[PDB]
């Protein structure tokens, strides 16, 4: 009902094995830039997220993207995602904590989410007006689709590639990041490629 | 008790 | 805004310079395949639709496809597409002819179509609840017809830009260009250009 | 002398 081409590459990227988990964890979650309330684990694979009231709470992957395409599997339990959980990226300059409950992902112009519960597009939105994409439950497993020739940040659910939810992103240098509400929610990042 | 985020 | 990544092999048959009219007539508009109301030129190329009131014509092309990638440009100026201007494919079987303005071409099982001056989707549909595409722009003279028959996808390309599936679940179908038409003495080009 | 399409 709602696939659209993939980029090319991304068929093969696909179609490989999963990588090694040292692959995995050299572009997963970044100890060193994450919200003081979230604890990154196995050295990358995934992060808990404190039990802490009136907090939203994000991380960036360990490596920046300013060309080529990029490809990761998240993994988001249906029952941890609370009132705002939004998978995207982010700047390097993102902020990854706000003292309230929120879409922080995509809340200001430093980063672009994809809001899973609601299925909402954020980029410099607090939400009113903010598009429905695709224009859907979204299962645990999703692909981010970061592709840095076209400028394009996109998903996939269950085989099926959704386009493009944010264009225009050339030129940019773009990581890996999720915002989370959830006492002790566990997010896991599995990068594919290149 | 825990809040509507389970904190 | 709306940019799609293309099918594999479109951006090559959009990179080759255009195909001999010789190519572009084989897969032309079909004589023997249109309304009594509309007069099929230079051998495919384009055709005329004669001044009828309260009726809708539409044309196939002389080729069905059911395998492969297909693209055809249609160049159907602003000023002659009046009320229901509607561009897509159908089956062998689609009707070509109605005795009132219409969107013809989407309004039974034969055909798909997308209405270029409201931007409305029709399969089996009579207008109301037809969704809009993309999920309004406006559709230039110029617009392309991407035709996937491996994915079993019809879709089209405006400007420069693909905007990805408007019908899926076609395969197994074997599809032939088509529009649907309801100005007089309008005068609708097709461009076949692979594969 | 013609309707709103051209007919």
């Amino acid at each position: 009902l709602y696939f659209q081409s993939m980029p090319e590459g991304l068929e093969e990227l696909l179609s490989a094995p999963p990588p090694d988990l040292g692959a995995q964890r050299r572009h997963g979650w970044n100890p060193k830039d994450c919200s003081e309330n979230i604890e990154v684990k196995e050295g990358g694979l995934y992060f808990e997220r404190r039990p802490v009231a009136q907090s939203t709470d994000g991380a960036r992957g360990k490596r920046g993207y300013s060309r080529g395409l990029h490809a990761w599997e998240i993994s988001w339990p249906l029952e941890q995602r609370g009132t705002h959980a939004v998978v995207g990226v982010a700047t390097a300059l993102a902020p990854l904590q706000t003292d309230h409950y929120a879409a922080l992902l995509g809340s200001n112009s430093e980063s672009w989410g994809w809001d899973i519960g609601r299925g909402k597009l954020y980029h410099q939105s607090k939400g009113p007006g903010a598009p429905q994409y695709p224009a859907l439950e979204v299962p645990e497993r999703l692909l981010v689709v970061l592709d840095m020739e076209e400028g394009t940040l996109g998903y996939a659910i269950g085989g099926t590639y959704l386009g493009p939810a944010f264009r225009g992103l050339k030129g940019r240098t773009l990581y890996p990041a999720v915002s989370a509400v959830w006492g002790q929610c566990q997010v896991r990042i599995r990068y594919l490629g290149e | 008790g825990v809040d509507i985020n389970n904190n």
